[PDB]
């Protein structure tokens, strides 16, 4: 089967900045008839793969024209003039020439943005959980840049390890932000046994770290 | 009208 | 224009039929392609299928097993998997081979249909109220969501007013606890003036098991 090469696997661009990716194939993909049969594909956080070209540099029409395509035989590059947020996403070059249909590893591009600091917000948890015998607080980082921060859960001021998990989505297609949620989950019978609740944020838009606290109870 | 396609989906047409 | 049938829990050995609903076209013009998605990043071609007369093409790799079929009468393609594996857990997407000046290229895609192999049984996840206070409130705006907490398997979706309600929603991807049971949040930032005014409701809809939930949340002093 043919191999499908993609450099580079991950990309970072600023809004406004030219982006390339490169795709080599082990053979020519030109075929017999005269056609060379290589798609490129975009496939955006949570939906199905879409053809942004084919046939090395002819685009769909509904594909807008800062997307271009380039290449010889072996060697192909898909170039965006101008980034903009919604190029989020994993680029794919397929071939149509050998069967089978081969699809390439994948290029990761990431939009780079200034720093963002978060909104922190912090959850209770709530009557029906208590019911069930389990509580969990919620901590929520909103709209925050870069990727990496920093969540410590303190009840009563002591710091907790092992009893939390984060979650953090993928990069928006409209402001180029992130979002993290912290769940500090306990029993019913460890969370009755303190008082003060508190996540503490540390992030680069951050000059000092903020902390979001509730007493159980108010 | 009958369906066509790009030669990689058939061993006959791409192989 | 292509709609794919929903998540399926299936045990390992057992066989598993999605299928691939297509409209708006001549469905005995156009082939009906198959692709896999194992992790992240990685796509491979199944095969394809000439609904007219379903002759098919397939990969060597899924020969033995994959088996796609056609309704013509329903305008529906189908794939089987034979004895399955945990290697066979993967997001599969159904795409039309479309026609245009001559040439051809995959035009139209369905969403994806979730596959998970697993000796488990399915377990429906606890919804449980985020609810909004003065601790979630920063200038007016504030953050309430949902805990969509302790189930099996993969996805759940989550709406908010019945799909009313988007800006400024975020649905945190699944974590996988402890427990071998996944957990995830879906939060949105609603203006603080709205909260008495306003009913906000979370749609919680796990498939695998038949959960939908509604659950308003209101807010705290």
């Amino acid at each position: 089967d043919i191999v499908m090469t993609q450099t580079p696997l991950s990309l970072s661009v600023t809004i406004g900045q030219p982006a390339s990716i490169s795709c080599k194939s082990s053979q020519s993909l030109l075929h017999s008839n005269g056609k060379t049969y290589l798609n490129w594909l975009q496939q955006r956080p949570g939906q199905a793969p879409k053809i942004l070209m084919y046939l090395v540099s002819k685009l769909d029409p509904g594909i807008p024209d800062r997307f271009s395509g380039s290449g010889s035989e072996t060697d192909f590059t898909l170039k965006i003039s101008r980034v903009e947020a919604e190029d989020l996403g994993v680029y794919y070059c397929l071939q149509g020439t050998y069967y089978p249909f081969t699809f390439g590893s994948g290029t990761k591009l990431e939009i780079k943005r200034t720093v963002a600091a978060p909104s922190v917000f912090i959850f209770p948890p709530s009557d029906e959980q208590l019911k069930s015998g389990t509580a969990s607080v919620v901590c929520l980082l909103n709209n925050f840049y870069p990727r990496e921060a920093k969540v410590q859960w303190k009840v009563d001021n002591a710091l907790q390890s092992g009893n939390s998990q984060e979650s953090v989505t993928e990069q928006d297609s409209k402001d180029s932000t992130y979002s993290l949620s912290s769940t500090l989950t306990l029993s019913k019978a460890d969370y009755e046994k303190h008082k003060v609740y508190a996540c503490e944020v540390t992030h680069q838009g951050l000059s000092s770290p903020v902390t979001k606290s509730f007493n159980r109870g108010e | 009208d009958r369906a066509a396609g790009q030669p990689a989906g058939d061993r006959a047409d791409g192989q | 224009q292509l709609q794919q049938s929903g998540p399926e829990l299936v045990k390992p050995g057992a066989s598993v039929k999605i299928s691939c609903k297509a409209s708006g076209y001549s469905f005995t013009g156009y082939y009906m392609h198959w692709v896999k998605q194992s992790h992240v990043k990685s796509l491979e071609w199944i095969g394809r299928i000439d609904p007219y007369d379903g002759a098919t093409s397939y990969n060597q790799n899924f020969k033995d097993k994959a088996s796609l079929t056609v309704d013509k009468s329903s305008t529906t393609g189908f794939m089987e998997l034979h004895s399955l594996t945990s290697e066979d857990s993967a997001v599969y997407y159904c795409a039309r081979e479309g026609h245009w000046d001559g040439d051809w290229y995959f035009d139209v895609w369905g969403a994806g249909t979730t596959v998970t192999v697993s000796s488990a049984s399915t377990k429906g996840p606890s919804v449980f109220p985020l609810a909004p206070s003065s601790k979630s409130t920063s200038g007016g705006t504030a953050a309430l969501g949902c805990l969509v907490k302790d189930y099996f398997p993969e996805p759940v979706t989550v709406s908010w007013n019945s799909g009313a309600l988007t800006s400024g929603v975020h649905t945190f991807p699944a974590v996988l606890q402890s427990s071998g049971l996944y957990s995830l949040s879906s939060v949105v930032t609603v203006p603080s003036s709205s909260l008495g005014t306003q009913t906000y409701i979370c749609n919680v809809n796990h498939k695998p098991s038949n959960t939908k939930v509604d659950k308003k949340v209101e807010p705290k002093s």
